[PDB]
């Protein structure tokens, strides 16, 4: 079946939101 | 077939003789999905290396970017895959690429902690100053997340490619 992982970048930022 | 796999996950899934058919078939090596990702990228993010050589040697287009501006190398740096990186970096892709959250490769691989993969692109030219939409570079980073090996790398590079410190 597929693979439902699609392709992602994370958050990589500091401080807060 | 209606269950049938698209490329993107024959790619993904290492398909390698039934991507090879698709391909074949119909001209989607480099057919973007919902997201804007192409075969490569969904390879590259699933550390398929067969596939993704596969891919690159039948002329698939490294340089593509998805619809958040994702490229296959930072994809590949995110997840560390190094083998992947260094195909994808002899290919001649930018290694500075940014995307829309001002990520860039490097970056990329120094928040997974990737020490082959941090050598690797500053060596061909990542540059360990660009920052990252809230303003911070990947020495930054490094220190931040407290990625010891990570920084050493960096700071050194960094002193030899200042021409105003010996
Ligand atoms: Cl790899
Ligand atoms: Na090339
Ligand atoms: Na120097």
């Amino acid at each position: 079946l597929p693979l439902y992982t699609s392709p992602s970048l994370p958050n990589i930022t500091l401080g807060l939101p | 077939g209606a269950n049938s796999l698209s490329v993107h996950q024959l790619a993904a899934q290492g398909e390698m003789l039934y991507l090879a058919t698709r391909i074949e078939q119909e001209n989607v090596i480099n057919h973007t999905d919902e997201e804007g990702f192409t075969p490569l990228m969904w390879a590259a993010a699933h550390g398929q290396i067969a596939v993704v050589e596969f891919l690159l040697q039948n002329g698939a287009d490294p340089q593509l970017l998805g619809k958040g501006r994702e490229s296959a190398l930072s994809l590949a740096c995110s997840k560390g895959y190094t083998d992947i990186v260094k195909m994808l970096l002899d290919c001649g892709v930018d290694v500075n690429e940014y995307d829309w959250n001002g990520g860039t490769p490097l970056l990329y691989a120094v928040h997974g902690n990737h020490v082959k993969c941090v050598k690797m692109l500053l060596e061909s030219g990542a540059d360990p100053t660009i920052e990252t939409d809230s303003g911070y570079n990947s020495m930054d980073l490094a220190v931040a997340l407290g990625y010891r090996s990570v920084q050493q790398v960096i700071e050194s590079h960094l002193l030899k490619l200042l021409q105003n410190i010996k």
